[PDB]
C-alpha cells in the first residue's frame, strides 16, 4: 500500500486544498 | 498498385502480393492489408476516420 | 605504454591480423568526419536533406568530408568482415570475453551505420528506417507498441529523424568505450597466430615490427577509401537517395546498402514474418555460439584442409547471397537464396564441427 | 603479459644481424615469386573450388533469369 | 521514485500531443476514375482509394 | 525617464506553492485575449487543442476553433485556400510578419503573448499593474505622438493604448466585466499560456516534499547506525616503558 | 571496488568533501536530460526555440527534463565552486596534478554551460554567444579571424547555433572522461583531510562510511534541485531568454547568468578591451598558481586563524563581485566593482601568501 | 555557383538579373519583386508539386540539381531517353 | 593505496561496540546542541566580519545609487 494510497492520498489533499478551481471541479457545468 | 501476380498490389521490399481486395495473397506479409473507419457523404465524397 | 611498445607479440602474425587497427582508424574517422559534418547538419524533416546538399555544395571541402564519411562507412564494414573472418578462421574466437564483445561491436556499428543512413533522409533513408525498425512488430504483443515508440509516432516522421540523428552521434562514443575493453580483455590473452599454437615461446616487441605494420596497412586502408571517394564516390552508394523521401511511394527496386545484403536476401528467403527476423537475428548472434560448436582438437584451420574447404564454401556462400540480395524476388533466384541460407546455417550448425570430429579420427585422437 | 615472465626455455640460440648489414629485399623475385607460386598451388585446391561453383551458379541463374522472361509465344 | 522518474522519460519518447492531434479527412470520390488507385497522405501513412 | 517602477506583489490565487491556478478565472481570461488582445497580439504557441480539459470541453475548443478561417492547402490545383479552424491549428496571427504589425501600430511592435508573463520581470504582477496603470503623464512630460504614459513600462512611454476598460467585453457566466476583473482574469490566462505545466508541477511538487520527508530521515538513521561504531569507540596507547 | 569498496579513506572527512560525488551526479543529470532534449531538439535557427517550447508544452513530461537540465546547470556550479573552495580551504591542491586536472574540468564546464545557453536561441543565447566568442578578438593579429573562423562567418548565425549543438553535445562526454582522469591521480594518494595531516594512521573503508554519506548528499542535492524545478523553475534564470534572438538589439539591462556573475564584473572593471580580457582569463588561470603561492609550513588552514580570515574575505568579496555583476554600470557601483576586481588579485597573490609567512614566523619555524 | 564554372562573375550577375525574385516583407509588412542576383537560387517553375502535376497532365517533372546522381545509367540515361523517343511498337496504345 | 600497506602503528587498542548494542543519537540534543554552539562561537570571529562588511556594502551603495538618481538626495 504505498504507490496506490501516496498517489491518491496525495492528489486528495491538492485537490482539497484547490477546491473548485481545478478543471475537474468545474466540468460539470460544461458538459452525455 | 496493379502490380504482382493477382492485378492488386505488389509490395517490392520483400515480395508480397496482394489482390485487388488487398489480402495478401503471397510472400511474407502475414495480414490483408488494413480497412479504416469511412462513410461516403451527401456530396458524393468519402470521409475516412 | 600497455597497449603498444613493450606488448608481447607473436612473431608470426600475418596481414589478417591488420584489421583490428584498420578497424580503430575507420573509427576515428567516422567520428572526425562525423563531428564536422554535424556541425552543419539539421536534423529538421523540412532541412536535412537541404542541409546535406548545402555541406556538398557550399561548405568548403565539405563535398570531401561527406564522402569520406559514406565510404568510410563501407570501408568500416569491409575491415568487420575480414576481421571476423580472421577469427573464424583461425579460431580467435576461443578467446571468449574478446570474442563476444566483439559480437556486441558488430551489431553496435550495424545500427549505427543504419541510423547514420536514414539522417539526409532520401528514399532510402525513409524506407530503410521504415522497414528495419518495424522488424519489432515481429514481437508479440507489443511489437507493434514498441515500434511506435520507438517512432514517436504512428509513422516515421520528424521525431524519427530527430532521436535517430542523436542516437548517431552518441553511438560510435560507446563503440569506442566496447573497443577499449575488447582490447583490455584481449591484452590478458595476448594475440592468437596463423599456427593456433601457443606463441610465448617466440614473441617479439610491438615496436617496432608491428607498429610500422600497422601505420603501412593504415596507408593501404586510406588509398583505398581515397580511389572511392576522388575516382568513385557513388559506386557503393545508391542513387535513389538522392531523391528526398516520399512517404507515398517506395521505389520499385529498393535494397538495403551492400554490406547489408547477405542478410536481407536470408531474410526474404522466408515466407513468414517473424521466421524471417528471427533467422536475420540468427543469422548474426550465431557468432556467439561458433565457440561452443568447435570440435576439433586444434585451434586454427591451417592444418585442416577439410575444414578449409568448407570454410571457403562458407564465404562463396556469403558472396552468393550478397549476389541473391541484390536481385528482384523472381525464379531462380528465390530457390538459390533459399538453398544459399540453408546452406548458410548448414556449414556453421553441422558441417563445420562435423569435419572437426573426422579430422580429429583422422590424426587418430 | 611481459618479457621476462612469458614462459620456460632453454638451449637455444638466436643468430641475428643488424638490419643494416643486410639488403631489405634479398631475392625478392628470384625466391618470391617460385614462394608465393608454392604457396598460391598449396591453398588453390581449397579456396578455389567455392568460389568456380559460385561463378556456375551466377552464369547459370542469371541466364536462367533472362531467358525465362522473353516472350513465350502463347 | 525511479519507477515514476523512468516512466517519465520513457513517456517524453512516445507520441508528443501536437502528434495525436490527428483529424479525419475527406475525398472527392469522382476526381478517381474508374481503374485508378490515388493515394493520399493521412497521418503520414498512405491511404489508398 | 530612468526612474523605475516595480509592481506590487497581488495575491494572485495560485500564488501559494501548492496552489493552483483558477481554471475559471483562465476561461474568463481566454475570452479577453480572444476578444481584445487577439487583434494586435499573437500567441504563436498555443492552439486549440491545449485549451481542452483546461477551460474548455473539447466540444467548445472546436467550436472555437470553427469561429475562425485558416489558410490550408494546396489543393489538386496547387492552390491555398480557406477552411473552419480545427483543434490543431494554432491561434490565429493577427498580422502575416512583424513589419506589417509595426506598420500597423505606429512604429510599436507588439510582442507574442504566449510567455510574456516569463518573459517579463514581476510576471503577472507587471502584466496586471500595466494594464490597470495607465494615467495622465505628469506635469512637464511630453509624448510624441502615438505614445502613452505608463508608469509601469519602463521609460513610462508606451505604444500600446490602454486595452481594456468597463465592459469591453461580456463574460460567458455573467461576471462583471470591470476593468481590474478583466485584467485580473487575462493575467491568469497568460500565467497558463506560459506555464501550462503549473499544476501538475507543484501535485508532484507535493509528493516529492512527502517522499523526502520520509526518505531523508531514513537514509539519515541508516548513516548514524553505520557511523556509530567510529562515533563511540575508544582509544588507548599502551607503549613499552 | 579500486573506485569504491575497499578504497582507504581519513575517518574525519566531513561533508565539504561530499561535493565531488554530488558533481559526479550533476554531470549524469545533465547528460541524462540532455539526451533526451537532444532527442526533440532542431539546431536552425529558424526552429531552435520553438522546438524548445515544443519540448516543454508538447513532449511527454518535457517540462521537467527541460527545466531539470537548467537548474541543474545551475546546482553544477554551486557544487563547483563549493568542491573548489574547499580544496582552497584545507590545502589540497598541492595534489597538483589532480588540482590541475580540475582546474581543466572547471573550464571545461564553463564552455559547455555557456553553449548549451545558446541552443534555444533567445535573446541571453544570442548576445552571450556573441560577447563571449569575441574575447578571442583581443588576440593581437589574429583575433579576428578567430572569432569569425569560430562563428563561420562574419556574424553569429545559423553555422554558430548548428556546430554549437555539436560541441555541446560532444563535450560532456570528453569531461566525464576528464573526470576519471582526475580520480585516478586522486586515488595515487588518498583524499585530503580537514586537519591538513597525513591521516595513513587513521584509515576506514569507503563502503560503508561513505558510501551512506554519498546517498544522503545525492538525496538532499535532489531535494535541492527539484524544489528548483517543481515549486520555482524559473528562479535562477533570466526573463529575457523568453524572448527570441534579435539581431538588432540588445536588451538594456542584459546579465550574465548567475555563475558567471563574478568574472563578468571583473572584466566590467577594466576600461581597457585586452586588458579586461586578460583580467577576465587571470580570474580563473590564477588557480593553476595557488599551488605556487603556498607559503605556510602547514597544509590547511584548519590551524590558520588569518589564513582564515583572508579567505572568507575573498568569499565575501566573491559575493560582492556576483552583485555587482548584476547591477547597472553606475555610480557608485563602478567603484565598488573596481575595488572589489583589485581585492580579488591582491588577497590571493600578495595577502594570503604573506599571512602564510606571518603564522611560520609566529610558529617560529 | 556558375562563376568561374562556365560565366564570368558580370555575365553571372548578367544571368540572374533576368529574373525578377519575390523579397521582402518591406516596411509596409508587402512582399515584393526585385532583380535576380548571385545570391538567388534557380527560380521554380511552379509554387508547388501539386501545380506542377496539375499543368503537367498529373505528371511530375522531377528537380534536376541531382538527376544524374539519382538515376541508374546517369547522363548515359538522360542522353539515351532525351533522343530515344519513337513511336510505340504493335499491340502498345498508349493514354492520352 | 591498500589497507595492510599504508603506514606503521605500534601499541595503540582501539575498543568498539556493534551498531546494534548502541543508541544512533546518544544525547542528540543535551550535547549535541553545546558543541553547536561551541563550534559556533569558535569560529564566528573569522567567518562573520567578512560578511558584515559587505552587508554594509551593499546597504550603503544600493541606497547611495538610490539618492543619486533623485532629485533631493
Ligand atoms: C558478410 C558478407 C560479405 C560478402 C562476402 C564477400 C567475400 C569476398 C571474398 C574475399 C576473400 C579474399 C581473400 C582470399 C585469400 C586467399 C588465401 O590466401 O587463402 C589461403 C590462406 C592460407 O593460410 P594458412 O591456412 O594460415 O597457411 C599459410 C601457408 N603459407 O587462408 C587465409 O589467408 C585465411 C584467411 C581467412 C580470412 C578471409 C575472410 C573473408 C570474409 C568472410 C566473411 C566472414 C564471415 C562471417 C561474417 C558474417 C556475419
Ligand atoms: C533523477 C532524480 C530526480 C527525481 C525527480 C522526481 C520527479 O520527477 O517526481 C516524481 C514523483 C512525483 O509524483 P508523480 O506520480 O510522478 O506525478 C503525478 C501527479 N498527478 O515522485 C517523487 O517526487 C519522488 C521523490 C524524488
Ligand atoms: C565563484 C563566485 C560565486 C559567488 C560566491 C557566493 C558565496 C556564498 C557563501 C556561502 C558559504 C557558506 C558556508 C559557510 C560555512 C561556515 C563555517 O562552518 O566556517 C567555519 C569552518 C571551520 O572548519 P575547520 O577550520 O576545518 O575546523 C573545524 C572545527 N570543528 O570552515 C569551513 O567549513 C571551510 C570550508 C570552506 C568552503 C567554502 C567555499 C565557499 C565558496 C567559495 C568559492 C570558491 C573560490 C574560488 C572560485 C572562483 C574561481
Ligand atoms: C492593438 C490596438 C493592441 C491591443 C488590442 C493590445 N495591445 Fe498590447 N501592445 C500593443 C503594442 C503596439 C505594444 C508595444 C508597446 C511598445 O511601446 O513597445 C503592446 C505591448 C504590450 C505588452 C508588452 C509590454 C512590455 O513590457 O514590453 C503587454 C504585456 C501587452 N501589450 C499586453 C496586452 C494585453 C493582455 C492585451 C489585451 C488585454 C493587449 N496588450 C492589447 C498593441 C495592442
Ligand atoms: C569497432 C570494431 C572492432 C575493433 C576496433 C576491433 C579491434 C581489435 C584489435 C585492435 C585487435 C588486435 C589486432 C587484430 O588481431 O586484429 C582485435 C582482436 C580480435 N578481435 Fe576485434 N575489433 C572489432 C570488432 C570485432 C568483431 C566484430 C569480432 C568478432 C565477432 C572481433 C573479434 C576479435 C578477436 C577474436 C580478436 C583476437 C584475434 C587474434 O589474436 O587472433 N573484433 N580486435
Ligand atoms: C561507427 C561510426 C559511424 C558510422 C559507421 C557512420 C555511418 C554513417 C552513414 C552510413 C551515414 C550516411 C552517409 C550518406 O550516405 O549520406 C552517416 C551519416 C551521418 N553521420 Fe555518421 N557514422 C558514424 C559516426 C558518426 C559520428 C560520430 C557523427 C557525429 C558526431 C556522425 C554524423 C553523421 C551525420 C551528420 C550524418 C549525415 C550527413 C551525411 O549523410 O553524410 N556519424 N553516418
Ligand atoms: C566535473 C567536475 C569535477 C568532478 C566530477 C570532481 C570529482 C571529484 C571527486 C569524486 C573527488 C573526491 C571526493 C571529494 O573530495 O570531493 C574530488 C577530489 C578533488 N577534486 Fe574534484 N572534481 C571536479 C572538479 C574539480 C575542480 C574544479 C577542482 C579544482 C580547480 C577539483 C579539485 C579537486 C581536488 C584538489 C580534490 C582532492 C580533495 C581532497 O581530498 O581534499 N575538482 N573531485
Ligand atoms: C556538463 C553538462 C552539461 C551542462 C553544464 C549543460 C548546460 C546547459 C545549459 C546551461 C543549457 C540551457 C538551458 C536553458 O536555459 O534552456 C543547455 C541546453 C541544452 N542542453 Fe545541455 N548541458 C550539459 C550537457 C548536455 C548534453 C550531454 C546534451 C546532449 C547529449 C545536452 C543537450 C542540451 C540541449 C538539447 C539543450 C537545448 C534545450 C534547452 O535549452 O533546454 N546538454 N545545456
Ligand atoms: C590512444 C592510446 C590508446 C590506444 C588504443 C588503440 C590500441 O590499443 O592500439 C593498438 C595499436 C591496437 N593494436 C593491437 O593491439 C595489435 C595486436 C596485434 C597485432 C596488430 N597488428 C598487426 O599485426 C595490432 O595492431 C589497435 O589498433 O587498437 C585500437 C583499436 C585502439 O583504439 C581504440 O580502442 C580506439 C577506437 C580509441
Ligand atoms: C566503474 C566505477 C566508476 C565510478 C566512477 C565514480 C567514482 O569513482 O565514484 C566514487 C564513489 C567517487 N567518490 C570518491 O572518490 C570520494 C572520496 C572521498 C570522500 C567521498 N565522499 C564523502 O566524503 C567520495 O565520494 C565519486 O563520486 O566519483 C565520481 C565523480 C565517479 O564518476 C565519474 O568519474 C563519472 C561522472 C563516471
Ligand atoms: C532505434 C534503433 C534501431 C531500431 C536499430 C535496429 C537495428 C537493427 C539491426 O542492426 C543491429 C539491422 C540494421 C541489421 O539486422 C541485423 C541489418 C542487417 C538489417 C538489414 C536489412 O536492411 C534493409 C535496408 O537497409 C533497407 O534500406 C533501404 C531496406 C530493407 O528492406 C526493404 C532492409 C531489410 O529488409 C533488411 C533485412
Ligand atoms: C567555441 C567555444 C568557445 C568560444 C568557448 C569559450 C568559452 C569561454 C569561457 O569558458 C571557458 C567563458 C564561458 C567564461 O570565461 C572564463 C565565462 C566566465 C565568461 C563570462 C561572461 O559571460 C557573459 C554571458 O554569459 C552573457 O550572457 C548573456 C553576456 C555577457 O556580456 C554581455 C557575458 C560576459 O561579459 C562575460 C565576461
Ligand atoms: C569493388 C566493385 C564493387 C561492385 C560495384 C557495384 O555496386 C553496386 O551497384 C548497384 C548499381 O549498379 C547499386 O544499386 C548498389 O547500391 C551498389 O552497391
Ligand atoms: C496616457 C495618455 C497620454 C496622452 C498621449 C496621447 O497622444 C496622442 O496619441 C494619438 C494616438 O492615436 C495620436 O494620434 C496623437 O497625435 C497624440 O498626440
Ligand atoms: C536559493 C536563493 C537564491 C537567491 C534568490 C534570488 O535569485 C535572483 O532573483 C532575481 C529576480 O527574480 C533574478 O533576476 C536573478 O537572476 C536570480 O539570481
Ligand atoms: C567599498 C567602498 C565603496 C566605494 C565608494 C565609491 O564612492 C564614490 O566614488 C566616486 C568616484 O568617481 C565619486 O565621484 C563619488 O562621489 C563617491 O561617492
Ligand atoms: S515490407 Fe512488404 S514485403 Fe516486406
Amino acid at each position: 500500500f504505498f504507490e496506490r494510497a501516496f498517489d491518491q492520498g496525495a492528489d486528495a489533499i491538492y485537490e482539497h486544498i484547490n477546491e473548485g478551481k481545478l478543471w475537474k471541479h468545474i466540468k460539470h457545468k460544461y458538459e452525455k | 498498385a496493379n502490380a504482382g501476380d493477382f492485378g492488386g498490389y505488389y509490395c517490392p521490399c520483400h515480395g508480397s502480393h496482394y489482390d485487388a481486395s488487398g489480402r495478401i495473397r503471397k510472400g511474407p506479409a502475414p495480414l490483408n492489408l488494413e480497412v479504416p473507419s469511412y462513410e461516403f457523404t451527401s456530396d458524393d465524397m468519402v470521409i475516412v476516420g | 605504454n600497455n597497449a603498444f611498445i613493450d606488448l608481447p607479440a607473436p612473431s608470426n602474425i600475418s596481414s589478417w591480423w591488420n584489421f583490428g587497427s584498420l578497424l580503430g582508424i575507420c573509427l576515428i574517422l567516422q567520428i572526425l568526419t562525423g563531428l564536422f559534418l554535424a556541425m552543419h547538419y539539421t536534423s529538421d524533416t523540412t532541412t536535412a536533406f537541404s542541409s546535406v546538399t548545402h555541406i556538398c555544395r557550399d561548405v568548403n571541402y565539405g563535398w570531401i568530408i561527406r564522402y569520406m564519411h559514406a565510404n568510410g562507412a563501407s570501408m568500416f564494414f569491409i575491415c568487420l568482415y575480414m576481421h571476423v573472418g580472421r577469427g573464424l578462421y583461425y579460431g580467435s574466437y576461443t578467446f571468449l570475453e574478446t570474442w563476444n564483445i566483439g559480437v556486441i561491436l558488430l551489431l553496435t556499428v550495424m545500427a549505427t551505420a543504419f541510423m547514420g543512413y536514414v539522417l539526409p533522409w532520401g528514399q532510402m533513408s525513409f524506407w530503410g528506417a521504415t522497414v528495419i525498425t518495424n522488424l519489432l512488430s515481429a514481437i508479440p504483443y507489443i511489437g507493434t507498441n514498441l515500434v511506435e515508440w520507438i517512432w514517436g509516432g504512428f509513422s516515421v516522421d520528424k521525431a524519427t529523424l530527430t532521436r535517430f540523428f542523436a542516437f548517431h552521434f552518441i553511438l560510435p562514443f560507446i563503440i569506442m568505450a566496447i573497443a577499449m575493453v575488447h582490447l583490455l580483455f584481449l591484452h590478458e590473452t595476448g594475440s592468437n597466430n596463423p599456427t593456433g599454437i601457443s606463441s610465448d615461446v617466440d614473441k617479439i616487441p610491438f615496436h617496432p615490427y608491428y607498429t610500422i605494420k600497422d601505420i603501412l596497412g593504415a596507408l593501404l586502408l586510406i588509398l583505398a577509401l581515397m580511389l572511392l571517394v576522388l575516382f568513385a564516390p557513388d559506386l557503393l552508394g545508391d542513387p535513389d537517395n538522392y531523391t528526398p523521401a516520399n512517404p507515398l511511394n517506395t521505389p520499385p527496386h529498393i535494397k538495403p546498402e551492400w554490406y547489408f545484403l547477405f542478410a536481407y536476401a536470408i531474410l526474404r528467403s522466408i515466407p513468414n514474418k517473424l521466421g524471417g527476423v528471427l533467422a536475420l537475428a540468427f543469422s548474426i548472434l550465431i557468432l556467439a555460439l561458433i565457440p561452443l560448436l568447435h570440435t576439433s582438437k586444434q585451434r586454427s584451420m591451417m592444418f585442416r584442409p577439410l575444414s578449409q574447404c568448407l570454410f571457403w564454401a562458407l564465404v562463396a556462400d556469403l558472396l552468393t547471397l550478397t549476389w541473391i540480395g541484390g536481385q528482384p524476388v523472381e525464379h531462380p533466384y528465390i530457390t538459390i537464396g533459399q538453398l544459399a541460407s540453408v546452406l548458410y546455417f548448414l556449414l556453421i550448425l553441422v558441417l563445420m564441427p562435423t569435419a572437426g570430429t573426422i579430422e580429429n579420427k583422422l590424426l587418430k585422437w | 603479459r611481459q618479457f621476462g615472465h612469458l614462459t620456460r626455455v632453454r638451449h637455444v640460440i638466436t643468430y641475428s644481424l643488424s638490419p643494416f648489414e643486410q639488403r631489405a629485399f634479398p631475392h625478392y623475385f628470384s625466391k618470391g615469386i617460385p614462394n608465393v607460386l608454392r604457396r598460391t598451388r598449396a591453398c588453390i585446391l581449397r579456396v578455389a573450388p567455392p568460389f568456380v561453383a559460385f561463378y556456375l551458379v551466377y552464369t547459370w541463374g542469371t541466364q536462367e533469369f533472362e531467358k525465362s522472361k522473353r516472350k513465350n509465344p502463347a | 521514485a525511479a519507477k515514476n522518474v523512468v516512466s517519465q522519460f520513457v513517456s517524453s519518447m512516445s507520441a508528443s500531443a501536437d502528434v495525436l492531434a490527428m483529424s479525419k479527412i475527406e475525398i472527392k470520390l469522382s476526381d478517381i476514375p474508374e481503374g485508378k488507385n490515388m493515394a493520399f497522405k493521412w497521418r503520414g501513412k498512405p491511404l489508398f482509394v | 525617464s530612468d526612474l523605475e517602477l516595480h509592481p506590487p506583489s497581488y495575491p494572485w490565487s495560485h500564488r501559494g506553492l501548492l496552489s493552483s491556478l483558477d481554471h475559471t478565472s483562465i476561461r474568463r481570461g481566454f475570452q479577453v485575449y480572444k476578444q481584445v488582445c487577439s487583434s494586435c497580439h499573437s500567441m504563436d504557441y498555443v492552439a486549440y487543442r491545449h485549451l481542452v480539459g483546461v477551460c474548455y470541453t473539447e466540444d467548445e475548443a472546436k467550436a472555437l476553433a470553427e469561429e475562425v478561417e485558416v489558410q490550408d492547402g494546396p489543393n489538386e490545383d496547387g492552390e491555398m485556400f480557406m477552411r473552419p479552424g480545427k483543434l490543431s491549428d494554432y491561434f490565429p496571427k493577427p498580422y502575416p510578419n512583424p513589419e506589417a504589425a509595426r506598420a500597423a501600430n505606429n512604429g510599436a511592435l507588439p510582442p507574442d503573448l504566449s510567455y510574456i508573463v516569463r518573459a517579463r520581470h514581476g510576471g503577472e504582477d507587471y502584466v496586471f499593474s500595466l494594464l490597470t496603470g495607465y494615467c495622465e503623464p505628469p506635469t512637464g512630460v511630453s509624448l510624441r505622438e502615438g505614445l502613452y504614459f505608463n508608469p509601469y513600462f519602463p521609460g513610462q512611454a508606451i505604444g500600446m493604448a490602454p486595452p481594456i476598460y468597463n465592459e469591453v467585453l461580456e463574460f460567458d457566466d455573467g461576471t462583471p466585466a470591470t476593468m481590474s476583473q478583466v485584467a485580473k482574469d487575462v493575467c491568469t490566462f497568460l500565467r497558463w499560456a506560459a506555464e501550462p505545466e503549473h499544476d501538475h508541477r507543484k501535485r508532484m511538487g507535493l509528493k516529492m516534499l512527502l517522499m523526502m520527508g520520509l526518505l531523508l530521515p531514513l537514509v539519515y538513521a541508516m548513516k548514524r547506525h553505520k557511523w556509530s561504531v567510529l562515533k563511540s569507540r575508544k582509544l588507548a596507547y599502551r607503549p613499552p616503558k
